[PDB]
């Protein structure tokens, strides 16, 4: 059985690799490439476990990894080497961002032209997510928007549930920036749902954006009622957020302002809520004003000023804007 | 290590801790009643409407909601009834 | 129709389920496409779908798939050939859960590597899959796991709670598998067994070979009575076996039933030898193909005139409104399902009693 | 001291063959140590539990002897019983998945003895520790329902309505399927009490009135439910629903036995209620219903103020603020606020 044969061969390979001495190993692995491929279906298990044993030396041995991936690309052209190759793209690229590896990564252009002008939904989604991440790192909004509209066409794919949640988050941010909150809410809900099952750092970050989008939706239905978001209700990072949600609905002013003032170092830090806070503190005031002047026929402006905790001029401006 | 195992592969299945959460529209527990059936004293069917997504509501609650907007109240997805239980 | 038998052919092509080692090249996949065409021509696709789902669950939960790209493309091929959307969604969810489980297992192995548990960190694998798609039953059965595995379940539960707090993990002991090492005199041969079989074999391990009765085994393993007997059938009636590991049965009989108080005992000098010549480093798989996991026509006539009543009441309606009104009306009768309502929906549209709006895909018009 | 039990237990531990005389000698030791000069029995039992917890004993007679010792434990004064229960709960903690049956009974006994001492906080925490969802054992629905109702009642008696509601929401899931009518009645009573504790007075009144018509419930409990319904309806906010509830209660014949019939008959006919005919009422109000609304006014003299304002709307065409506050005890200011709040909700 040749399977255990090359298993023992790669075993020594790594035994000698602990004693460095690289050129012998590489050349042996190169000459055993074709034999291992033809003899037994290699695909994922053994080569990926070798890469798992090898990434522990990501610092240094960079040339060794580079030549390994070069020979894997130009020798394993038969069969599909792409799926783990975008993993190499994420490893090497997006570590130094704008390095020319980003320009080089477009050698999948033949598959791009084969698909666009399908059935390769997974690879297209993965490359779109990678390009979205790169262009978000470089802060190119037009390119992100173009990528999202181009990705919206694919509806016959089965992706890993982190690739999908990145393009969904990008689309939600684009919708929030443009001004369409209706799609932003559902996009951020989808991004949070996909992040919950797989992921860790950007998990209690899409929930906050989802909350903000729901609060910019003229209220209605507490986001902390679905089974996906309830467990994170008492999280210390999101306690201010759920307090804000509870304050917005059941219209009141003092609690909202107190929450905004107290959590100055936990809410008014990111550039996404620090800018949209002006739309808030105005919708709640408008709702309170509408609810207050319902049973009156002749009301005093200073009374409204006292109720809304703002001066006379702002009350007059708000009334004029509402009437117009 | 005689008469002992060597390699073990464990398989477990996860599920949500709380299945029926409160109805978002009415804020009162979903599997009790709605606001009007209890008052009018016919609150014995009042059956929940578990949908395709996983969101549960009252039939009386969602009957008024669907007329205006025909999407799920929470995740804004397409609303089709997957299973109704009582 | 053939149904399940045809599904067996798929089990012989997409993966090495059991005797499916006869694989030549990718051209067999093309033959599978022809089988899909048969699925289009034949009727009663529910049994075929159930068999395909069971085969996929058996193959994925054991990691015995011959190819991975073919299995992934099988979902798209089945969707193109025509099948219920629920099965496709369940298959997609199962594939996504299997993909996430690899990362979860890698994280568990990389994080918990100092407590030393009981076995090495490179020998324990954890696969957590969503119970809403990969399972249907919800019954828990005790297995009385050994002390070696008594320190591994709590660690996995703690890791899952720390990483994904908010969900409860219910361990399924029927689908778990493992490898144990025997010391039966002449040859030490590894044996692949499930949880119940492992418990049954380890019950008679605290006192050499000796001999135990059925009542003692039932009281020790604490299994669910009759199911325990089924486990014994796996260890006494292994097909194509020269000599079973537990070569005992007392009063002969058959492994199917009538165990009564038979005194089963392990054979210390059992002739469990591969090729009947020197079991120096043999390995035997004992799991096998287990994969343990108002009449209709008079009832379907109820709802069609209910839909037609809703339509004759109001001409303009949407899909969600139609579902809400239908389920509002039919609460006094049986609780409607999703498949029945859909079946009635295209039965109505095919009879041209209603018109599907062109501008809106969901809006319906009465006649 | 007399610590010789440990050596003989260790000597018996390394026995080669399985036997039953160990249980007999354990029973003999315990029964001869029941009548002991001091706390030597407690130390002997602690050493027994420590030696028994170890996995070296096969788990086919360990469980039976453990549950036998647990069932023999309550025949003992509770001072040592609490300590031994805590000790065995701590000792079983490292391996719980094996002994998932004795832990439940031990925690139930500990909660019972804690409740018997008028301690509604520690008993709830002890009962919470029972794994009813994340456990390898399959408990029956009745057991889970009873445990949930017990925990909810314990939390309610500790003046913590949030936890009681949280643990009654789960019992509501299993209410619809369990066939025990007594359990359903107990769940209904607990839910009504929880609703009453949440200051949702009209819903609690409706639930109590509905429960008062159950034939299975004994007559005195029915009268108590009717009295609670009357109190909740009186304390409820003014409106059409409260008026309908008041009319329904006034239609009831058996309402004359209650001492609050005069207040009901005055409130039914939209009559203004003063403080002279209320002083005896606040005496019989439950303490949880006498809490203030953080505005200096209790619950009673806010519902009564709203009722007075609603009744005055039928006998007036237009009223100034000073006159409205004169007959409502409001000096000048909050009468307008109360009137504006009673509108925009359809009440007036
Ligand atoms: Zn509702
Ligand atoms: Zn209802
Ligand atoms: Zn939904």
């Amino acid at each position: 059985k040749g399977e255990w044969g090359f298993k023992a061969l790669k075993q020594m390979i790594k035994i000698n690799f602990k004693l460095t001495n690289f050129p012998e190993m590489m050349n042996r692995y190169k000459q055993l490439l074709t034999y291992i491929r033809s003899a037994v279906t290699r695909n994922y298990s053994e080569k990926s476990i070798n890469s798992i044993l090898d990434y522990i030396s990501t610092s240094k041995q960079m040339d060794l990894l580079q030549e390994f991936y070069e020979t894997t690309l130009e020798a394993l052209k038969d069969a599909k080497n792409d799926r783990l190759w975008f993993k190499t793209n994420t490893k090497l690229g997006k570590l130094y961002l704008e390095r020319e590896e980003y320009g080089k990564l477009q050698k999948i252009l033949r598959q791009l032209h084969q698909s666009c002008q399908l059935k390769k939904g997974t690879q297209l989604l993965e490359i779109y997510a990678l390009e979205i991440q790169m262009y978000t790192a470089q802060k190119n909004n037009k390119k992100l928007k173009a990528l999202y509209e181009q990705s919206l066409h694919i509806k016959s794919a089965i992706p890993h549930p982190l690739i999908m949640g990145v393009i969904r988050e990008c689309g939600g941010k684009m919708h929030l920036r443009e001004g369409e909150f209706e799609k932003a809410h559902t996009d951020f809900f989808e991004a949070f749902k996909n992040y919950d099952e797989s992921g860790s750092p950007r998990r209690t970050t899409c929930l906050k954006y989802l909350v903000l989008a729901n609060m910019l939706m003229k209220s209605g239905i507490n986001p902390f009622d679905s089974q996906e978001a309830k467990p994170y209700k008492n999280d210390p990072e999101i306690l201010a957020m759920t307090n804000l949600v509870s304050a917005y609905q059941n219209n009141d002013i003092t609690e909202f302002e107190k929450i905004l003032k107290t959590n100055h170092s936990n809410i008014m830090d990111d550039p996404f809520i620090r800018e949209h806070i002006e739309e808030l503190l105005r919708n709640i005031r408008t709702q309170v004003l509408i609810k207050l002047i319902k049973p009156y026929t002749r009301i005093h402006i200073p009374f409204i000023s006292k109720e809304l905790n703002i001066d006379v001029a702002d009350v007059e401006s708000l009334l004029v804007q509402c009437i117009l | 290590k005689m008469f002992s195992l060597k390699k073990w592969n464990a398989v477990a299945m996860w599920s949500w801790d709380v299945e029926c959460d409160t109805c978002a529209i009415c804020r009162v527990q979903v599997m009790d009643a709605c606001l009007r059936c209890q008052a009018e004293n016919k609150q014995e069917d009042c059956v929940v409407v578990w949908g395709e997504c996983n969101h549960s509501f009252h039939n009386c609650c969602m009957s008024l909601w669907v007329k205006q907007n025909n999407r799920c109240p929470l995740c804004q997805q397409d609303w089709v009834v997957q299973r109704i239980g009582k | 129709k053939c149904p399940e038998l045809l599904a067996n052919y798929c089990d012989m092509l997409l993966r090495k389920t059991p005797l499916s080692k006869k694989l030549t090249s990718e051209e067999i996949e093309a033959k599978l496409k022809e089988v899909l065409l048969v699925l289009k021509y034949v009727q009663n696709k529910d049994v075929f779908m159930r068999y395909h789902k069971a085969h996929l669950t058996r193959r994925l939960i054991l990691d015995i798939s011959a190819d991975s790209e073919i299995e992934e493309n099988m979902v798209e091929w089945l969707r193109e050939v025509g099948m219920p959307a629920d099965y496709v969604n369940k298959l997609a969810r199962m594939f996504q859960d299997i993909k996430v489980s690899e990362d979860l297992n890698q994280a568990f192995k990389e994080m918990h590597k100092n407590n030393k548990l009981a076995l090495p960190a490179d020998s324990v694998n954890i696969k957590i899959l969503n119970a809403g798609a990969w399972s249907r039953s919800s019954e828990k059965v005790f297995v009385s796991l050994p002390t070696e595995l008594e320190d591994l379940i709590p660690e996995v539960e703690e890791f899952y709670k720390k990483n994904h707090s908010g969900r409860k993990l219910h361990w399924h002991h029927l689908m778990s598998n493992g490898i144990i090492t025997f010391k039966n005199e002449v040859g030490q041969y590894d044996l692949e067994v499930t949880t119940f079989q492992l418990a049954v074999l380890f019950a008679w391990n605290q006192r050499p070979r000796e001999k135990i009765s059925f009542e003692n085994l039932k009281l020790a393993t604490e299994l669910p009575d009759a199911e325990l007997r089924r486990t014994l059938w796996s260890l006494v009636a292994f097909p194509k076996l020269k000599r079973q590991v537990l070569l005992y049965e007392p009063q002969v009989n058959s492994p199917k039933d009538f165990t009564e108080g038979t005194l089963f005992s392990v054979n210390q000098e059992f002739s469990l030898i591969k090729n009947a010549k020197v079991q120096k480093r043999g390995k035997i798989n004992l799991i096998g193909r287990l994969q343990l996991t108002g009449i209709v026509q008079l009832r379907i006539l109820r709802t069609q005139e209910a839909i037609i009543q809703i339509m004759k009441m109001r001409k303009k309606i949407s899909n969600a409104q139609l579902q809400t009104e239908l389920v509002e009306i039919l609460k006094n009768m049986f609780l409607p399902q999703k498949k029945m309502i859909k079946e009635q929906i295209e039965w109505l549209i095919e009879h041209k009693y209603i018109r599907r709006d062109e501008s809106d895909i969901n809006t319906f018009i009465y006649m | 001291m007399a610590a010789a039990v440990r050596q003989d237990l260790a000597q018996l531990m390394n026995s080669s063959g399985s036997h039953k005389d160990l249980a007999g000698k354990y029973r003999q030791i315990l029964e001869k140590a029941i009548q002991l000069s001091g706390a030597e029995q407690l130390e002997a039992l602690k050493a027994f539990v420590e030696a028994m917890v170890n996995e070296n004993v096969s788990l086919v007679i360990s469980r039976q002897l453990l549950t036998d010792f647990c069932t023999h434990l309550p025949n003992l004064p509770d001072s040592t019983a609490k300590e031994i229960y805590h000790f065995t709960l701590e000792k079983i903690q490292p391996r719980v998945i094996s002994f998932e049956e004795q832990v439940a009974s031990i925690r139930q006994h500990l909660a019972s003895i804690y409740e018997k001492e008028e301690d509604w906080r520690n008993a709830a925490q002890v009962l919470v520790g029972i794994p009813l969802e994340t456990g390898q054992k399959q408990y029956n629905v009745d057991y889970k329902l009873e445990t949930y109702l017990k925990i909810a009642r314990l939390y309610l008696e500790d003046d913590d309505p949030v936890q009681a509601e949280a643990y009654i929401n789960r019992a509501s899931l299993l209410q619809n399927e369990s066939t025990n009518e007594q359990l359903q009645i107990h769940y209904k009573v607990c839910y009504a009490r929880v609703l009453d504790y949440r200051r949702k007075f009209i819903e609690a009144a409706q639930r109590y009135n509905e429960l008062s018509y159950k034939t299975i419930v004994h007559e005195s409990e029915r009268l108590e439910a009717l009295k609670h319904a009357l109190h909740c309806t009186i304390l409820a906010s003014a409106g059409q629903q409260r008026s309908r509830m008041l009319a329904t209660l006034f239609k009831d014949e058996r309402c004359q036995q209650l001492a609050a019939y005069g207040i009901l008959e005055k409130m039914y006919l939209d009559r203004i209620i003063r403080g002279n005919q209320l002083q005896e009422f606040a005496a019989m109000l439950m303490p949880h219903q006498k809490a203030t609304t953080a505005d200096g006014s209790s619950i009673l003299d806010r519902a009564v103020i709203e009722h007075n304002l609603l009744s005055a709307s039928k006998l007036y065409n237009n009223i100034t603020f000073e006159e409205l506050g004169a007959l409502l005890e409001i000096p000048a200011a909050k009468a307008e606020k109360i009137a504006s709040q009673m509108i925009t909700e359809g009440r007036m």
